[PDB]
């Protein structure tokens, strides 16, 4: 067994944190005060949920995660929330003054006053590691502290655990769900600093999910709360492999070598059905070959773009509840036939396919019903860079006026940066294109 | 470092600016005072002379 630390940074990052350990300990029966009655090793072991939990002597499962936020109204949820029991002191970690949006200030200003300390409680939960694997990094794009303090801490982990992998679950920005004005900014700036740090991201769009909480869960505005636990499924279907009993992707080294060819190119799309609505009474149950058909519907994915005008590299299939792998194989050779799936030349043309017996589980009094079986697909497709050139162009447009620069520089970031940072996406925008498209 | 280097650098231009204006303030006043004091010496030196 080898562990694996999350870290939460930021609003987002800690509030949909929040939601995943929720969920984590509802599909391993753990209660909200730690005790686990299905756990007969008591204070110990090395079961596959053990990479996501240690044990103290009292029988109480402890999550290895750290949540950071430079402000301490969101952390104090946690502190004082269900799960109160759950961690300790030490893994919630406030600032006083948050970073007000400004990617300069959550990086520069005040994440050098923070590092040191969030590193040591990195340290102290490393330490009761025999084998780590590495990270699970959740932060949003757009926030000060999510994009600004994310990036140094990203950094200095391939410093301090250099032969570590790190995967991001990042919120991408979306006006729908309230956005500062500069997000666009915090962005790039971001992601030009993380790009050579992370070993894969898992990008979800706030547009996509506040769309499937509109048009399948049919609320009206839906709020953080219903944005995170529809999030938190899909979370938990990308990390179930690595805290259940299984053979794909149960370590962090498998998600890059299944998905991630080129080291640059490690956005993965990730599709997920089915969505459907709890106060909906009697619903049919969908099939495998139809939750496999919504797969390559733009509807259901988590960063809204057209595969069909890009090419595949890598495509996993992760299903959860009553599936066999005869239903999966006739599912998609009628969809290879009707759908548009080109893969580039340089690559087999196949799925890497995972099935858990356990259906979904979903969150009592929650939105969202239970269903017998579901899918998470997850493909490396250049489409995901109309996501990209979305967000550049809007960089673009503002940076051509210098618009808000100067809160950046008044940080004491160097106007170059913004260029340097818009000069990595660009290149990453025509790797996208070398890849996926012909003259 | 050098981030925290130019955050420093402006704060000290700043608080430099502010000096020069603690100074005009203080020649603002200085003024009206020498002001006031030069009528009050002049009146009293004609009235002493018309005398
Ligand atoms: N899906 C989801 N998005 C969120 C949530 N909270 C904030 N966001 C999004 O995250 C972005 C804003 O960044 P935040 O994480 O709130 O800000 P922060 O990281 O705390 O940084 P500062 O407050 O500036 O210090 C916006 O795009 C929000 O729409 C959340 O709970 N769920
Ligand atoms: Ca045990
Ligand atoms: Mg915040
Ligand atoms: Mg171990």
């Amino acid at each position: 067994m080898r562990e694996c630390i999350s870290i939460h940074v930021g609003q987002a990052g800690v509030q949909i944190g929040n939601a995943c350990w929720e969920l984590y300990c509802l599909e391993h029966g753990i209660q909200p005060d730690g005790q686990m009655p299905s756990d007969k090793t008591i204070g110990g072991g090395d079961d596959s949920f053990n990479t996501f939990f240690s044990e103290t002597g009292a029988g109480k499962h402890v999550p290895r995660a750290v949540f950071v936020d430079l402000e301490p109204t969101v952390i104090d949820e946690v502190r004082t929330g269900t799960y109160r029991q759950l961690f300790h002191p030490e893994q919630l970690i406030t600032g006083k003054e948050d970073a007000a949006n400004n990617y300069a200030r959550g990086h520069y200003t005040i994440g050098k006053e923070i590092i040191d300390l969030v590193l040591d409680r990195i340290r102290k939960l490393a330490d009761q590691c025999t084998g780590l694997q590495g990270f699970l990094v959740f932060h949003s794009f757009g926030g000060g502290t999510g994009s600004g303090f994310t990036s140094l801490l990203m950094e200095r982990l391939s410093v301090d655990y250099g032969k570590k992998s790190k995967l991001e679950f990042s919120i991408y920005p979306a006006p729908q769900v309230s956005t500062a004005v500069v997000e666009p900014y915090n962005s790039i700036l971001t992601t030009h600093t993380t790009l050579e740090h992370s070993d894969c991201a898992f990008m979800v769009d706030n547009e996509a999910i506040y769309d499937i909480c509109r048009r399948n869960l049919d609320i009206e505005r839906p709020t953080y709360t219903n944005l995170n636990r529809l999030i938190s499924q899909i979370v938990s279907s990308i990390t179930a492999s690595l805290r259940f009993d299984g053979a794909l992707n149960v370590d962090l080294t498998e998600f890059q070598t299944n998905l991630v060819p080129y080291p640059r190119i490690h956005f993965p799309l990730a599709t997920y059905a089915p969505v459907i609505s709890a106060e909906k009474a009697y619903h049919e149950q969908l099939s495998v070959a139809e939750i496999t058909n919504a797969c390559f519907e733009p509807a259901n994915q988590m960063v809204k773009c057209d595969p069909r005008h890009g090419k595949y590299m890598a495509c996993c299939l992760l299903y959860r509840g009553d599936v066999v792998p005869k239903d999966v194989n006739a599912a998609i050779a009628t969809i290879k036939t009707k759908r548009s799936i080109q893969f580039v030349d340089w690559c087999p043309t196949g799925f890497k396919v995972g099935i858990n017996y356990q259906p979904p589980t979903v969150v009592p009094g929650g939105d969202l019903a239970k269903v017998q079986r579901a899918v998470c697909m997850l493909s490396n497709t250049t489409a995901i860079a109309e996501a990209w050139a979305r967000l550049d162009h809007k960089f673009d447009l503002m940076y051509a006026k210098r618009a808000f620069v100067h809160w950046y520089v008044g940080e004491g970031m160097e106007e170059g940066e913004f260029s340097e940072a818009r000069e990595d996406m660009a290149a990453l925008e025509k790797d996208y294109e070398e890849v996926g498209v012909d003259s | 470092e050098a981030a925290e280097e130019r955050r420093k650098y402006q704060e000290a231009e700043l608080l430099k600016h502010l000096a020069e204006k603690r100074e005009h303030e203080r020649e603002v006043i200085q003024k009206a005072i020498e002001e006031n004091n030069n009528f009050i010496k002049m009146a009293k030196e004609k009235l002493a002379q018309k005398m």
